[PDB]
């Protein structure tokens, strides 16, 4: 209904798409720290164990 | 006395009407501008109603 305008309707749009970037970048830092096969394979041993 | 006073406040306020009628030739230049920038985008509705009040 126009009851704001349309520039701090982009603004805000903007902020909403940075801060989904923000969780995105955190959310493929949390996707790491379990860390998934690069490739389907055989895989060896840990040459590192738990704990170190 | 009472013809002086008349030709007196009639002079000034046809002076008062000129002034008024410059208020509204500005006024109507800042609602025009207004309209302008409410078609754009930058201003909202609530600016345009303001101006137009």
């Amino acid at each position: 209904d126009q009851a704001v305008s349309k520039q701090q309707y982009a603004d805000a749009n903007a902020a909403y798409l940075q801060s989904k970037a923000a969780v995105e970048q955190a959310r493929i830092n949390l996707r790491y720290t379990k860390v998934l096969s690069p490739i389907s394979g055989r895989i060896g041993r840990s040459a590192v164990t738990e704990g170190a | 006395a009472s013809v002086a006073t008349a030709y007196l406040t009639l002079k000034a306020d046809q002076a008062q009407l000129q002034l008024t009628k410059d208020t509204l030739g500005t006024y109507q230049k800042s609602f025009d501008l207004t309209q302008r920038s409410y078609d754009v985008g930058v201003a909202s509705a609530l600016d345009l109603r303001q101006a137009q009040t």
